[PDB]
């Protein structure tokens, strides 16, 4: 895992590019990743 | 016998987090 640096990140098939930062969002056990108003990924949980 | 379902039969459509949307 890398943080605070642009990367080609992949999470269980969800692919994207950019920086990661500590999340203030409170997910629920069934929830895996988070989307925003514009239907784009905004927060993701480490599967490990 | 029969009855009325007011607001039952609702579930999370997918394993996706959202907020105030
Ligand atoms: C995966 O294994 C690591 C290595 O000890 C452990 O720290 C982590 O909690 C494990 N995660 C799961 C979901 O089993
Ligand atoms: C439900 O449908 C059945 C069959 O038409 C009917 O006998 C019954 O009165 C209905 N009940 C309600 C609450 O609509």
């Amino acid at each position: 895992l890398v943080k605070n640096k642009c990367v080609n990140f992949n999470f269980n098939g969800l692919t994207g590019t950019g920086v990661l930062t500590e999340s203030n969002k409170k997910f629920l056990p069934f929830q895996q990743f988070g989307r925003d108003i514009a239907d784009t990924t905004d927060a993701v949980r480490d599967p490990q | 016998a029969y009855t009325n379902s007011f607001t039952r039969g609702v579930y999370y459509p997918d394993k996706v987090f959202r907020s105030s949307v």
